[PDB]
């Protein structure tokens, strides 16, 4: 049960008529009785985000809440995420943080799950009402992404609104952050924004052993190259960022390196840097992002007031900085569109001039697709790119034309990566 | 020649030349210019649609006092 | 040792170890132990906070139990402030806590001095009274305040500080300070010595030259001629139906050209009274100041040091260290020249030499252009009659839904908690009977400072609804974005927001003012 007043800082919300209220909104005084019970949320990560998220919506009325986290506390952790201590590195995020904050907040019920978000399947994630992510790779938001619109439901042309599975994203980088609703088939998805992302600095393979003017170049070598082409821990043993020692061989095999072309600015802490790809992070950024996230699960749940139409960026460093907008829902999305994608193609080209265009192109950014198509009344796997043993016995097959397979125009295309769970449908036009 | 302002992921609010017919791509140019951003790394919004640097200014209807502000996504959590 | 160089890592990459130190020597003060306050103290506790005070008197209750991740059930009844304090110092073994069983009232009454003992100070949840003395007091002893407040979805920052001087202000982006519109000599000759991938800085350098004859010694400068010195470069690709760094030199055009001259910013400093004249009395920002203003006018030669630093280039190996050290090793002098002045300004006022590190200097001119000054409007000036900066209050509410209106109910708000003992809403009951009192206290008010102003009725209401709730994640909010705009204060490192915060939860959005 809970102590008197426990909640009057929420129910001033669900018991009170507003104008600012969203318009299927109900003033009652059994509503969060009712939220509490029954209200299932997902959260996606616990650490930086995954926790304060974790605390935020305990404290605003939510009691059935999941974690799913696939990783072990580490020392570095520590700086922003409260609810691991030091006696509690090495044990699983997802786990200590349910316990924590089961201890902390009376009657939680918090429920963790450790592993990859991808060892569920959609018959896992229809049970949940709202999920929010914490995630940390671009990729997983990726999936999640798929995941959640795989679930919707269309009732024979028309949208089934009973299976959209609300998903706020969440995403911090230094003092820079943003969060995102979506609305799978109603609101631009991770898809139809995934442009808003950086480029991702790739040092010119030919600069990192030739050219190197860069501390990075002086350890991207080490990691890249040098490290293969000298197993110091034993032939086939990787490079395991964590490991203090191999930074540090890592290290000393840079300052070499670094010497070797007078290139000052070698350091431990750089190193680290460039063979984890870390990404300076403080407690406070999280804070806000995991605070407005929260807001929108709370908002999104109750109808207490209208959830954000689409985008917020935030930025601490020259004073306070907040951006609010609607993100436009691409037509075209090969996640999104209820329907195939038009293209445009003459049945002269080749295949790999198709792949690569899943591959190369900035709107449907894909690392790894397999196409498919179904020839002589069969599914035959034009391409697949996952096992090495398929990848060669169709390998020959990316020289081919689309008049070439069998590939007449009109005809849907299967195209599975890893980046979503769905597989995406095109539709073949000759040109 | 009509004139519009460029918002920095600061707030900063800065005032470019930009005829109808310029690409969004010259646009981005035009705040390096001032600012010292690489084009490489702007996300442009006007109208909350994410100005596609190989169309133009026309396209997106911007003019006289239109301001477009510079956006951006993270990664961590 | 090393242990914590470990686990503040992710955070020693923004604000480096002198940032870590600052932050560990600062000790915070927070008004009340509320949400707000607690989850602001929750972000610098986490972080290495030196030490921390609690000054809270309210007892816990039911609610604080409730909406605070750091105080339970067991502690209702209890003195809110100490009950606080032992759930926060478990986050880190690192800080130190203390805490006041009194309140903010009682202290400011019988040992206002007691403040001085503090880096800075965050107030929470305070009652409009409290803060016109707390603001005063604190604004006399020169101890920076930081005013925060959790509203229904409205959390309100106001920060008071008569003077913050930053030097290393970690800019998001700018201008490369290349030189090719005022090249020193050492550049100068990097540049000729040249001829028999070679950085596009200097393959833009003689290209220059060339073009430069040409026209009379005519620098590009139409978004034609710029144009035109872009071709004038394609044609000179050797045979190559390939030279990458050709065209990564064609792309800086757009830049590289002119970039150099004094930024806007850092001529008011230097026309600055706190420069012109100096005193024994004069911080040493203001001493360095006057230092970098004299460089300009003599060895400077109109602009300030050489930032020092060059943008990576595809380029080969040895010819970019050598390019690279031009610059390190012309900034380095300039450092030096600035550092005489430093010594004489400090002989002229009399103090000791080495009253300014080199470690400073060498900071303060890797930053000359980037240097930044926040003044605030103390409380009293902004609630004054005749100070009150209307024109930035009407100017924003051209638009019914700027955030600004939150801020003016929340002076209604006051208005009616002083004239009614309690704040409108709290209970159900009054909901409907409040509503209309505090429209006429916000007429009440805007009369008082004559204020033509248009506030949607709906506002009134939803102030009422909120019943002044201090909802968590509204709170977690606040406690993040002001807990970094307290550590930029203790590392004196970014640049802090001016004067007004305010965030609108049901929007979510928000703005800043000076007011
Ligand atoms: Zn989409």
């Amino acid at each position: 049960l809970d102590w008197e007043g426990r909640w009057n800082h929420v129910k001033k919300f669900l018991e009170r008529s507003g104008p600012f209220t969203h318009p299927d909104f109900e003033p009652s005084t059994e509503s969060l009785q009712f939220l509490l019970d029954t209200c299932k949320v997902l959260v996606i990560g616990a650490g930086g985000l995954g926790c304060e998220l974790l605390k935020n919506l305990a404290l605003s009325g939510f009691r059935q809440i999941h974690v799913i986290d696939m990783d072990t506390i580490d020392v570095s952790n520590l700086n922003r995420q409260f609810l691991f201590r030091p006696k509690d590195i090495g044990r699983p995020k997802a786990e200590v943080a349910a316990e924590f904050l089961n201890d902390r907040v009376p009657n939680c019920n918090v429920v963790p799950h450790f592993n990859k978000i991808q060892d569920f399947n959609d018959t896992f994630y229809r049970q949940f009402h709202i999920i929010v992510c914490g995630l940390d790779s671009i990729i997983a938001r990726r999936w999640i992404n798929g995941m959640l619109i795989s679930l919707l439901n269309y009732e024979d042309g028309v949208l089934d609104p009973s299976s959209i599975v609300p998903l706020i994203d969440g995403g911090t980088e230094g003092f820079k952050g943003n969060a995102q609703v979506i609305l799978p088939g109603m609101t631009a998805c991770i898809e139809c924004t995934l442009e808003l992302y950086p480029p991702q600095v790739n040092f010119p393979m030919a600069t990192i052993a030739s050219m190197p003017r860069l501390p990075e170049h002086c350890i991207e070598y080490v990691r890249m190259l040098q490290w293969p082409k000298e197993q110091p821990f034993g032939e086939g043993v990787p490079l395991d960022g964590d490991d203090p020692e191999h930074i540090q061989w890592i290290f000393q095999k840079s300052l070499e390196r670094a010497s070797q072309y007078n290139i000052r600015g070698v350091t431990y802490r750089l190193t680290q840097g460039v063979v984890k790809r870390i990404i300076p992070a403080v407690a406070s950024t999280n804070a806000v992002i995991a605070a407005v996230c929260a807001t929108e699960v709370f908002k999104i749940a109750t109808s207490a007031y209208i959830p954000l139409n689409n985008y917020l960026v935030f930025n601490d460093v020259d004073g306070l900085y907040t951006y609010t907008f609607e993100a436009e829902r691409k037509e075209n999305c090969p996640a999104c569109s209820q329907l195939p994608q038009n293209i445009q193609f003459s049945p002269s080209a080749k295949l790999q001039e198709v792949l690569d265009y899943l591959t190369n192109s900035a709107s449907l950014q894909m690392k790894s697709p397999a196409i498919t198509a179904t020839l002589e009344g069969k599914n035959r796997t034009l391409y697949l790119q996952s096992v090495t043993s398929i990848e060669e016995r169709t390998r020959p097959n990316l020289s081919k034309t689309l008049k070439e397979l069998g590939l007449v125009d009109g005809q849907e295309l299967a195209v599975a990566d890893v980046t979503t769970p769905q597989t995406v449908l095109f539709k073949l036009h000759f040109t | 020649s009509m004139l519009i302002k460029v918002k920095t992921l600061t707030g900063k609010e800065i005032e470019i030349d930009i005829e109808p017919t310029d690409k969004v791509e010259r646009i981005k140019e035009r705040v390096e210019e001032k600012e010292g951003i690489p084009p490489q790394q702007q996300r442009l919004i006007y109208s909350g649609k994410q100005m596609n640097d190989e169309k133009t200014a026309a396209d997106y209807k911007i003019l006289g006092g239109s301001v477009l502000h510079l956006v951006l996504r993270l990664r961590g959590g | 040792k090393l242990l914590k160089e470990q686990k503040y890592d992710r955070q020693l990459r923004l604000w480096g170890d002198h940032g870590q130190e600052a932050l560990e020597s600062a000790h915070v003060c927070l008004i009340n132990a509320t949400a707000t306050g607690t989850e602001i103290l929750k972000n610098l506790v986490l972080p290495g906070i030196g030490s921390f005070t609690i000054i809270d008197g309210n007892q816990v209750s039911g609610e604080d139990a409730g909406n605070n991740f750091f105080l339970q059930r067991s502690s209702i009844g209890k003195n809110r402030a100490e009950a606080a304090m032992e759930f926060l110092q478990e986050l880190n073994s690192d800080v130190s806590g203390s805490f006041v069983e009194e309140s903010p009232e009682n202290l400011l009454d019988n040992d206002p001095s007691f403040f001085c003992r503090f880096t800075v100070v965050v107030a929470t949840q305070l009652p409009e009274s409290t803060s016109l003395r707390l603001a005063d007091v604190l604004w006399n002893s020169q101890i920076p305040l930081l005013i925060c407040r959790t509203y229904g979805l409205v959390g309100y920052m106001r920060i008071i500080i008569k003077e913050h001087p930053v030097i290393e202000s970690h800019p998001d982006n700018a201008l490369e300070d290349l030189r090719l519109d005022k090249p020193f000599p050492e550049l100068r000759e990097h540049f000729q010595s040249y001829d028999l991938h070679t950085p596009w800085i200097v393959i833009i350098a003689k290209y220059l030259a060339q073009w430069y004859s040409e026209t009379n010694g005519r620098i590009p400068k139409t978004y034609k001629e710029k144009e035109d010195f872009r071709d004038l470069i394609r044609q000179g690709i050797l045979k190559p139906e390939d030279e990458e760094n050709f065209e990564e030199a064609i792309k800086n055009v757009n830049t590289a050209l002119n970039t150099t001259q004094i930024p806007s910013s850092i001529e008011d400093i230097f026309n600055d009274d706190r420069c012109i004249n100096i005193t024994k009395q004069t911080p040493s920002f203001w001493i360095l100041a006057r230092a970098l203003k004299e460089f300009v006018a003599k060895e400077g030669q109109g602009n300030l040091p050489v930032r020092g630093t060059i943008p990576d280039m595809i380029a080969d190996s040895g010819k970019y260290i050598k390019l690279q050290n031009v610059y390190r090793e012309k900034a380095k002098k300039d450092a030096a020249a600035v550092g005489n002045h430093v010594a004489k300004l400090l002989q002229s006022i009399g103090q000791a030499p080495e009253s300014i590190s080199e470690k400073e200097l060498k900071l303060l001119c890797s930053n000359s252009a980037f240097l930044r000054v926040v003044r605030c409007r103390s409380l009293a000036e902004e609630y004054g009659l005749d100070t009150i900066n209307k024109d930035e209050i009407i100017s924003s509410m051209d638009n019914p839904d700027n955030e600004i209106v939150l801020y003016l109910m929340l002076r209604a708000v006051d208005r009616f908690h002083k004239q009614q003992g309690r704040y409108p809403g709290v209970s159900n009951y009054q909901v409907e009977e409040d509503i209309g009192k505090l429209k006429s206290c916000l007429t009440g008010f805007l009369q008082e400072y004559g204020l033509s102003v248009m506030v949607k009725d709906d506002y009134v209401h939803e102030f009422c609804r909120y019943g002044a709730a201090e909802p968590h994640t509204i709170a977690a909010f606040l406690g993040g974005a002001a807990a970094q705009e307290v550590i930029k204060i203790i590392t004196k490192q970014f640049v802090i927001f001016n004067n007004t915060y305010i965030y609108s939860g049901m929007s979510q959005t928000s703005a800043t003012f000076q007011l």
